[PDB]
């Protein structure tokens, strides 16, 4: 969800370093969503075959 | 602990003439760091020189200055009416950073 | 340089001197070569002749 | 735009106490050492004491040294200085001073944006000091 | 959540002479602290 600014400087001849100067707005950790109804489907189909 | 000295104390010339100060440590300056300072009256101190040869931004060619070990020349290639003034050394070198006695260039 | 790339010393002991570089072709294939007397480089050439 | 703003002066009777504090504005504060220095009436120039760009130096002039503390406040953008055990010889006008942007190393490598208090580009109209019985 | 710091350090320049403070942002993963106990110097792990 962040808004990464992202800065550069040269760090001798021929190279640069890239590097997020500031974020923008409220900062925020990643997250990922997973169906609840799927993964419990899912989960329940699994077991049912490692139970045999 | 380390003393500028300033030489003349008071000089007076007319408006035109070439002029130089005198500024000597009592102990040598490491790297060349003496620099120079002018102030009026009624007002905050400006830097001449920074480094003992080397202008600030917005100073002319005018002002000038060069020096090694312990002893360090400012000139002024003339004085305009607007270059009369307390002149002042100061010394980074060493701590503590010091400043001479200073001297007077007057024409009232 | 600088704000460019690194810069790399020729060495001293190796010669700037052009030498002549021919060009050979891999059996199979042939190098076909145009001998007309005067001859810009295209159209039609007259005379030819087959080098490796 | 640019400029340094002097306050907290005052009188103040002997063996006491003052704090001096200097506002600055129209550049990167983090970017600069600073430096106080002091002018008694007829008098030169005094160096009083230094701070580097984050605090990690500072130094003092001997005729102050183990009186005077000097911190700075970065996030405020602000230089304070702490006067204890005052006398009648420290009676001064008071300039806040910006040092330079950079410094050098033993090895003659330079460091931009580390300023250090060597010298003084940009001074500020100053304040009063004053004390008295 | 302190998953970020804002660190800054001594960064090479173009120039061998000169060296430039840059301040940047570096997840806290990234992240090791040097052993002082003053709790403001750190490494890259
Ligand atoms: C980029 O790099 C420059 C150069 O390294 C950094 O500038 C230096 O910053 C440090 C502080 O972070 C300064 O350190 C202070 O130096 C004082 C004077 O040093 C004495 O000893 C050395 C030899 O070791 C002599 O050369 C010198 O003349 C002095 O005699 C010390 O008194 C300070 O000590 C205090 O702070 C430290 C902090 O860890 C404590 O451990 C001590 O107990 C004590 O309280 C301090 O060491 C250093 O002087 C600066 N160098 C220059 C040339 O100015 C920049 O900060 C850096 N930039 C970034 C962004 O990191
Ligand atoms: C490397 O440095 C040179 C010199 O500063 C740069 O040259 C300038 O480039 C601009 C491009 O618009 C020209 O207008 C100037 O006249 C150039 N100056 C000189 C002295 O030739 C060059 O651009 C730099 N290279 C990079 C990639 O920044
Ligand atoms: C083909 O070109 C060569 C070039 O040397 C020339 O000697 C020869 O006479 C040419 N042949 C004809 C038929 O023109
Ligand atoms: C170059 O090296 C000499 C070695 O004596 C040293 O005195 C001088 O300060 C050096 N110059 C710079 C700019 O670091």
């Amino acid at each position: 969800p962040n808004n990464n600014t992202v800065k550069s400087i040269r760090i001798g001849p021929g190279q640069a370093f890239y590097y997020t100067g500031d974020i923008i707005g409220d900062i925020r950790q990643a997250h990922c969503n997973v169906t609840r109804s799927r993964w419990n489907k899912t989960l329940q189909e699994v077991a049912e075959k490692l139970r045999t | 602990e380390i003393v500028l000295t300033q030489s003349p104390g008071t000089l007076s010339l007319s408006p035109g003439e070439r002029a130089t100060l005198s500024c000597r440590a009592s102990q040598s300056v490491s790297s060349s760091y003496l620099a120079w300072y002018q102030q009026k009256p009624g007002q905050a101190p400006r830097l001449l020189i920074y480094g003992a040869s080397s202008r600030a931004t917005g100073i002319p060619d005018r002002f000038s200055g060069s020096g090694s070990g312990t002893d360090f020349t400012l000139t002024i290639s003339r004085l305009e009416p607007e270059d009369f003034a307390v002149y002042y050394c100061q010394q980074y070198g060493s701590s503590p950073y010091t400043f001479g006695q200073g001297t007077k260039v007057e024409i009232k | 340089n600088c704000n460019t790339s690194a810069i790399t010393q020729a060495c001293p002991k190796v010669s700037f001197e052009p030498i002549p570089i021919h060009y050979c072709t891999p059996a199979g294939f042939a190098i076909l070569k145009c001998k007309d007397e005067g001859f810009n480089g295209t159209g039609l050439c007259k005379n030819v002749s087959t080098v490796q | 735009e640019v400029q340094l703003v002097e306050s907290g002066g005052g009188v103040v009777r002997p063996g006491g106490s003052l704090r001096l504090s200097c506002a600055a504005s129209g550049f990167t504060f983090d970017d600069y050492g600073m430096s106080w220095v002091r002018q008694a009436p007829g008098k030169g120039l005094e160096w009083v004491s230094g701070i580097n760009w984050n605090g990690g130096s500072t130094g003092y002039a001997d005729s102050v040294k183990g009186r005077f503390t000097i911190s700075r406040d970065n996030a405020k953008n602000s230089l304070y200085l702490q006067m204890n055990s005052l006398r009648a010889e420290d009676t001064a006008l008071y300039h806040c001073a910006r040092g330079t942007d950079y410094t050098i190393d033993d090895q003659g490598i330079h460091y931009y944006g580390s300023g250090t208090y060597w010298y003084f580009d940009l001074w500020g109209r100053g304040t009063l000091v004053t004390v008295s019985s | 959540r302190e998953g970020l710091k804002n660190c800054s350090f001594n960064m090479t320049t173009e120039l061998r002479d000169k060296r430039q403070k840059v301040y940047s942002l570096f997840y806290r993963l990234d992240i090791v602290p040097i052993n002082e106990n003053q709790g403001s110097e750190y490494r890259l792990i």
